């Protein structure tokens, strides 16, 4: 495809680092509730969440 | 969203074989057969298209 | 010859006779202290002059000293379209011989409009002859100390820097280093730390190769040119020319041509391209009907007679025949159609002798009132005018890359080169790429290969008969990353 000069540049982030961000965001609701994106993380059991 | 880019890229691909009222679709074929003053009328007609 | 004497600068444009070693030399005698020119060995004679000029006086002293120089006359000599442009500057110095690192600009001095052509130049110098030395042409000459630099100017593009008084203060390159191309690209001398795109580079061609098809036969041209009879325009003969080199430089010694016109193709690339299906159509018409042969031009020999196509790409050659196709009573062998129910279409021939029908009264052999015969005789005589004399027109129609190569040029094949991004030609098909060995096979008849782009990518050799792939070596671009013009230049 490249002979006519159609270049495809690869994205800045890989799917492994994107999956590292989605794993951090999934862990933050299961560990700290909602008070971790407005401030520093605070633990809390899930039964009270 | 991938379909629209891949379709539009094949659309730009097919335009390489259009004339625009020219005699050939390959610039080296025009250069091989006729001196450049007697080829500018075909070259500008391929360039605008 | 622009020489600064001890009077003024003399500019003479003559035919001089330069010596084996022309130079100048001034003498310091004992009856004076003035250094006049005594060795004026520059030219032997000044004949046939076209330009002489007068310039402002520049008196000199010419007393040899070995000390440090404290001025610099830097000139740049250009000759674009005859006009000679001089860009002068005077800059003092104080350092030991070398070119200072400072920044000066050169202002243009004069532009001599003479349109001569210059290819060689020689620098005129001077000599010291005194009574401290022998003063002769053996051991009397003394060159003092002098050092001049000669540099060739090449095409270059600079981003100039203009101040508030209009002068040029900084010059930044566009090709010396990647950093200078980036700095001229943004049109600025201050660049921040980050990635930037400049020009994009590809791989260049290295060699070129020929793999033409070999054919020893030479095409028949004996009767295609001078002969003893030619075809009538009413029924024009087509000859099939194939399996032979077709040349055009060698065709200038059979018949003298009065019209050598090639439509659609340069008359200096007939031998540079291999042909396909060469059709020779020879017929004699009248010399005042040469204007009627032309692509997309009507006439009587373009309607009722053979009509050229309106997309024809070929050559038309026709010459005058004085009395070969002419008679003292007139030549009536050659006939032309003068009435038609429906005009003739490209490559159509008429063989009907019917009488043409005009009006209600029927014809076609029921001869009568308004029953004319369209086929008239031309009537060629040598006593007629030159527009009324027979012209043997030979029209050569041919194809280019519409079928396998049958008629080819005289140039021959070269060595087979592989694994390199080289320019190639196959039957006439040109490209640049790496010719790799292929593993896809066509069927025997198939001699090309295309993709979804519709571009060639597999060719069959007319020599070695091997499938070879074509791979361009053009790829990628060039991007650069800088830590900011402040911090450094890496
Ligand atoms: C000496 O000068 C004459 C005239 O210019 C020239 O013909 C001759 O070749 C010169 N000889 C040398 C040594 O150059
Ligand atoms: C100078 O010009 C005249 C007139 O054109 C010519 O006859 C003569 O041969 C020339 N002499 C040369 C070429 O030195
Ligand atoms: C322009 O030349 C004048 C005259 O010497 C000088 O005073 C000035 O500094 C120069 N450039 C400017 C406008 O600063
Ligand atoms: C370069 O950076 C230093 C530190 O920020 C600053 O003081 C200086 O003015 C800068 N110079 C330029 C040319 O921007």
């Amino acid at each position: 495809q490249k002979f006519n000069g159609l270049t495809v540049l690869p994205p800045l982030l890989t799917d492994e680092m994107i999956a590292q961000y989605t794993s951090a965001l999934l862990a933050g609701t299961i560990t700290s509730g909602w008070t971790f994106g407005a401030g520093a993380a605070l633990q809390i059991p899930f039964a009270m969440q | 969203v991938v379909n629209q880019n891949a379709q539009a890229l094949n659309t730009l691909v097919k335009q390489l074989s259009s004339n625009f009222g020219a005699i050939s679709s390959v610039l080296n074929d025009i250069l091989s057969r006729l001196d450049p003053p007697e080829a500018e009328v075909q070259i500008d007609r391929l360039i605008t298209g | 010859l622009i020489v600064n004497n001890a009077t003024n600068v003399v500019i003479k444009v003559c035919e001089f006779q330069f010596c084996n070693d022309p130079f100048l030399g001034v003498y310091y005698h004992k009856n004076n202290k003035s250094w006049m020119e005594s060795e004026f060995r520059v030219y032997s004679s000044a004949n046939n002059c076209t330009f002489e000029y007068v310039s402002q006086p520049f008196l000199m002293d010419l007393e040899g000293k070995q000390g440090n120089f404290k001025n610099l006359r830097e000139f740049v000599f250009k000759n674009i379209d005859g006009y000679f442009k001089i860009y002068s500057k005077h800059t003092p110095i104080n350092l030991v011989r070398d070119l200072p690192q400072g920044f000066s600009a050169l202002e243009p001095l004069v532009d001599l409009p003479i349109g001569i052509n210059i290819t060689r130049f020689q620098t005129l110098l001077a000599l010291h002859r005194s009574y401290l030395t022998p003063g002769d042409s053996s051991s009397g000459w003394t060159a003092g100390a002098a050092a001049y630099y000669v540099g060739y100017l090449q095409p270059r593009t600079f981003l100039l820097k203009y101040n508030e008084n209009g002068t040029i203060t900084d010059a930044v390159d566009c090709a010396l280093d990647p950093l200078s191309e980036t700095k001229c690209t943004l049109k600025s001398f201050t660049v921040e730390k980050g990635i930037y795109q400049t020009s994009n580079f590809r791989v260049q061609p290295t060699e070129s190769i020929v793999r033409f098809p070999n054919i020893t036969n030479l095409c028949p041209f004996g009767e295609v040119f001078n002969a003893t009879r030619f075809a009538s325009v009413y029924a024009w003969n087509r000859k099939r020319i194939s399996n032979c080199v077709a040349d055009y430089s060698v065709l200038y010694n059979s018949a003298s041509f009065s019209t050598f016109k090639c439509y659609g193709v340069s008359p200096t690339k007939l031998n540079d391209l291999c042909f396909t299906n060469v059709y020779a159509d020879s017929f004699v018409i009248r010399g005042d009907e040469v204007r009627q042969i032309a692509p997309g031009q009507t006439g009587k020999i373009a309607d009722y007679n053979y009509k050229l196509p309106d997309d024809f790409t070929g050559c038309v050659i026709a010459w005058n025949s004085n009395n070969l196709d002419s008679k003292v009573g007139g030549n009536y062998n050659y006939l032309y159609r003068l009435f038609r129910k429906s005009n003739l279409k490209p490559f159509e021939r008429d063989i009907s002798t019917e009488i043409y029908q005009a009006g209600s009264t029927p014809c076609n052999g029921v001869e009568g009132f308004n029953c004319y015969f369209p086929l008239q005789s031309y009537g060629f005589q040598p006593t007629n005018g030159v527009g009324y004399q027979p012209y043997r027109v030979v029209v050569l129609s041919f194809e280019l890359l519409h079928a396998p190569a049958t008629v080819c040029g005289p140039k021959k094949s070269t060595n087979l080169v592989k694994n390199k991004c080289v320019n190639f030609n196959f039957n006439g098909l040109t490209g640049t790429g790496v010719l790799t060995e292929s593993n896809k096979k066509f069927l025997p008849f198939q001699q090309f290969g295309r993709d979804i782009a519709d571009t060639t990518d597999a060719v069959r050799d007319p020599q070695t008969l091997e499938i070879l792939d074509i791979t361009p070596c053009s790829f990628g671009g060039v991007s650069v990353i800088t830590p900011g013009t402040n911090t450094s230049n890496q």
